[PDB]
RNA sequence: GUUUAUUAAAAACACAGCACUGUGCAAACACGAAAGUGGACGUAUACGGUGUGACGCCUGCCCGGUGCCGGGAGGUUAAU
């Protein structure tokens, strides 16, 4: 799915709002992009599929924190 | 990003400093290497207390047996006997990787990424000037001759 | 097996090459009992116009008497060096060994 | 050759024939073919996605050694052969090891004569070694895009792509259609045009030519109702729009590429 | 040869042939929220689309309108 790990951010739906107001259902979907992070404690590098949002965080906290928060929840990489 | 450096960056760093840098500059070249940290808290508290004199130490450890050219006059001449044909232009290039393979002592010693080259790969049979970077302050300035096999 | 005169010149850089390039080619001929007749190496002459952004080539002049098929896979060794430059095979009938 | 039949029946008259004497009277080598069913047309979902496709004759893949990757070792043109996947025929080459392989049949290329591949290769039609070895302006076909790719220019029957310049890294090949492209000259090719040049001179004479070529009728567009295509309707033979595509899309002219990678490969384009 | 199974079998559809056009390959194009698949295990003598419809003699003038192609100077022009 259009998931980001990290964040969670799934695809979720709204209108297209036309100029007369006419109400087309759309999917606004997450800026999501495979990204390879270096893991210096671990020493290697991993893949996740991650949003924008997702690199900012992981960049605010550590690597090492978001896998913390992935393995707990249950998430693979 | 707010970083602190742990090497002498060609044109943002001086081996201390608490640059603010792009953040895919960080996050792809500097991190991933051992070439810098995030500077928020905990590692100021730790580079900047903790071992930013050891750091030092450790890199100059680094920087001995680098300062050691002692190959770009190793003996001298590295041949190399590829399988050329008659008119020089040997026709498949000799590689970096044969260079360093060839170079070091009979390959397993060095990587391949230390072999820079003014003229590409090979073109000829003859005399070619190679240079290398064991650091990034090298001035290696080997010399390869090319032999037909 | 015709007497035939060929004149060709090579890039100034391979003039280094030349000998291997005569003695090569010579043995060649000689390999199907072709008999070389004269073989002045001219050195480096100044050429009138400048052929592929190049001036001053190397010429070598050679009478040979040796078959079709010899001279023929000459001329291809020729083409297919990149160094031969503007080569010319010519029949002379005759045996030419005096100068120039 | 070209042999035109003789009009003793229609769909007989209008035949023009390609007899090649040359190629194999029997059946193809057994080890380098394999199964290759037909589709009609229909992608994983079913569904035609390309029409105008099915039946025909059933044919076995040959497989052709497209790579030329076995280097130095040289090869006898065992037999010439004819294939039923490509418009040019293929050559079983025996190499001096005892292996055997399809190679495309270039236009030089009878029974018995000697190839190679590699380095160090002659320029002799046949031959295949990467585009730095291979003299400039020469013709050449079996081109590679990629080095150990496999090989993708020219291999239609009587192609040929020709190097045009050569700077540094890359070549320049005027192809078949006129275009000049860039590929790295670490990508080989093979010399000379490939065989069986007069393949476009056959005729067909009939429909059932086509048929058992595979190629399902073409229905026109104004003969359908505007349901079915943009075009159709009309009470008799009207037509009064801009041609396009049975999904809208304009044709008979409208440039369709947008790739915006491979832009920095071509030089320029067809003509 | 095909067609309105079940009031229309035709001069209609198809056809070989012709032409224009797109497509340089991870091809165009199609099905698919995508992966992927067909095209094609093909490679411009190939493939798709369109019109015409063996063959013979030919296909004349018009680019003003609509379309498409190329240009990009200048006018106007969104988010920011
Ligand atoms: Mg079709
Ligand atoms: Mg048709
Ligand atoms: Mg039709
Ligand atoms: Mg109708
Ligand atoms: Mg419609
Ligand atoms: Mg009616
Ligand atoms: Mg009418
Ligand atoms: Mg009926
Ligand atoms: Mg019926
Ligand atoms: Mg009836
Ligand atoms: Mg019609
Ligand atoms: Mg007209
Ligand atoms: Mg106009
Ligand atoms: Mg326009
Ligand atoms: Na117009």
């Amino acid at each position: 799915s259009r998931v980001c790990q990290v964040t969670g951010k799934r695809p979720v739906t709204g209108n297209n709002r036309s100029h007369a107001l006419n109400a087309t259902k759309r999917r606004f979907l997450p800026n999501l992009h495979s990204h390879r992070f270096w893991v210096e404690s671990e020493k290697r590098f991993v893949t996740l599929r991650v949003s924008a949002k997702g690199m900012r965080v992981i960049d605010k906290k550590g690597i090492d924190t978001v896998l913390a928060e992935l393995r707990a929840r249950g998430e693979k990489y | 990003m707010q970083v602190i450096l742990l090497d002498k960056v060609a044109n943002l760093g001086s081996l201390g400093d608490q640059v603010n840098v792009k953040a895919g500059y960080a996050r792809n070249f500097l991190v991933p290497q051992g070439k810098a940290v995030p500077a928020t808290k905990k590692n100021i508290e730790f580079f900047e207390a903790r071992r930013a004199e050891l750091e030092a130490k450790l890199a100059e450890v680094l920087a001995a047996a680098n300062a050691r050219a002692e190959k770009i006059n190793a003996l001298e001449t590295v041949t190399i006997a590829s399988k050329a044909g008659d008119e020089g232009k040997l026709f498949g290039s000799i590689g970096t990787r044969d260079i360093a393979d060839a170079v070091t002592a009979a390959g397993v010693e060095v990587a391949k990424s230390e072999v820079r080259l003014p003229n590409g790969v090979l073109r000829t049979t003859g005399e070619h000037e190679v240079s290398f970077q064991v650091h990034s302050e090298v001035f290696a300035k080997v010399i390869v001759n090319v032999v037909a096999e | 097996m015709r007497h035939y005169e060929i004149v060709f010149m090579v890039h100034p850089d391979q003039s280094e090459q030349v000998p291997g390039m005569i003695e090569r080619y010579t043995a060649a001929i000689t390999g199907a009992e072709g008999k070389i007749h004269r073989l002045e190496d001219w050195g480096r002459r100044q050429l009138a116009y400048p052929i592929n952004k190049l001036h001053k080539a190397h010429y070598v002049l050679m009478n040979v008497e040796a078959p079709q098929e010899v001279i023929d896979e000459l001329e291809t060794t020729f083409r297919f060096n990149d160094a031969v430059i503007r080569s010319m095979v010519m029949r002379t009938k005759h045996a030419v060994t005096e100068a120039s | 050759a070209v042999v035109k039949c003789k009009p003793t029946s229609p769909g007989r008259r209008h035949v023009v024939k390609v007899v090649n004497p040359e190629l194999h009277k029997g059946k193809p080598f057994a080890p380098l073919l394999e199964k290759n069913s037909k589709s009609g047309g229909r992608n994983n979902n079913g569904r035609i996605t390309t029409r105008h496709i099915g039946g025909g004759h059933k044919q076995a893949y040959r497989i052709v050694d497209f790579k030329r990757n076995k280097d130095g070792i040289p090869a006898v043109v065992e037999r010439l052969e004819y294939d039923p996947n490509r418009s040019a025929n293929i050559a079983l080459v025996l190499y001096k090891d005892g292996e055997r392989r399809y190679i495309l049949a270039p236009k030089g290329l009878k029974a018995g004569d000697q190839i190679q591949s590699g380095v160090d290769a002659a320029i002799k039609p046949g031959n295949t070694l990467p585009m730095r070895n291979i003299p400039v302006g020469s013709t050449v076909h079996n081109v590679e895009m990629k080095p150990g790719k496999g090989g993708q220019l020219a291999r239609s029957a009587g192609t040929y792509v020709q190097i045009v310049a050569r700077d540094g890294a890359y070549v320049t090949l005027r192809l078949r259609s006129g275009e000049m492209r860039k590929v790295e000259a670490d990508c080989r090719a093979t010399l000379g045009e490939v065989g069986n040049a007069e393949h476009m001179l056959r005729v067909l004479g009939k429909a059932g030519a086509a048929r058992w070529r595979g190629v399902r009728p073409t229905v026109r567009g104004t003969a359908m109702n505007p349901v079915d295509h943009p075009h159709g309707g009309g009470e008799g033979r009207n037509f009064g729009k801009h041609p396009v595509t049975p999904w809208g899309v304009q044709t008979k002219g409208k440039k369709t590429r947008s790739n915006k990678r491979t832009d920095k490969f071509i030089v320029r384009r067809r003509s």
